[PDB]
């Protein structure tokens, strides 16, 4: 009493240490997210009473691809980069390509990536 | 047609230390100026301002002082980043850092802390270079 087994797994993440088969109460471990993922929550879980405290979460990024910037008739306002990988919490801003104009359906060109979902404007 | 230029920029980090952040693009518009921050997967208007304030800006950004922004967004941990905020003043001070002299300015406050605004610096020489 009251020792924990290995720390729980989390989608798109890992621990920074080598898993022990058993932990002493009050020991910590720490999680890292994959490349473009945003860790949400405390990064460090703590063992108590046989239980691990709540783990974090790895927020998905959004791939802004040439292909989709085509379908929407857009392009990145600030870089020449034809593709972009954006982490949750990151804002991207577009322009129309010469020739099109902003569809009635869209009112803004500046979007933010939220957990893998990013609202594209239409041109 | 329009004067464009881009410059490098830093923010103090989670431990109040300075750090290469990325690029600040500075574009002249028909109505004043739009500045854009390219910093990883973030490339979006940082802030902007009206013709009225351009002159002021041009001075401020090369000798410190202040100027009002039409829209201020800032960067990913600032409260102002997702929606934007209006008429945010911006006070630049000239301050030495490492071997070089920089234009520095506080950004917006930060979610969800209390009294922890953001901070930015830009090389006075890259500014003076471009805004003469």
């Amino acid at each position: 009493t009251g020792k924990c087994g290995p720390p729980p797994p989390i989608d798109n993440g890992g621990i920074t240490s080598f898993p022990l088969s058993v932990y002493a109460p009050a020991s910590s471990v720490e999680y890292q997210c994959a490349n473009l993922y945003q860790l949400e929550g405390n990064k460090r879980i703590t063992c108590r009473n046989g239980q691990w405290s709540e783990p974090p979460k790895c927020l998905h990024p959004c791939v802004i691809s040439r292909e989709i910037m085509e379908n929407y008739n857009i392009a990145l306002r600030w870089t020449a980069k034809q593709k972009l990988y954006s982490r949750t919490g990151e804002s991207v801003e577009f322009v129309c390509k010469r020739g099109y104009r902003l569809s009635s359906r869209s009112h803004t060109l500046r979007t933010t990536c939220w957990d893998g979902k990013l609202e594209y404007p239409t041109c | 047609e329009f004067s464009k230029f881009t410059v490098k920029i830093k923010n103090k980090d989670k431990s109040g230390n300075w750090t290469d952040l990325g690029d600040l693009v500075v574009r002249k518009e028909e109505n004043g100026i739009d500045t854009g921050l390219n910093a990883g997967g973030h490339s979006a208007t940082f802030f902007s301002l009206e013709e009225e304030v351009v002159n002021n800006f041009v001075k401020v950004m090369t000798e410190g002082g202040s100027f009002k922004t039409s829209l201020y967004y800032g960067y990913k941990e600032e409260q102002s980043v997702i929606n934007g905020i209006q008429n945010k003043e911006i006070i630049t001070k000239i301050e030495k850092i490492d071997g070089t002299e920089y234009i520095t300015f506080s950004g917006d406050k930060i979610k969800n802390s209390g009294d922890k605004v953001a901070e930015y610096a830009i090389s006075l020489e890259e500014l003076k270079k471009n805004l003469k």
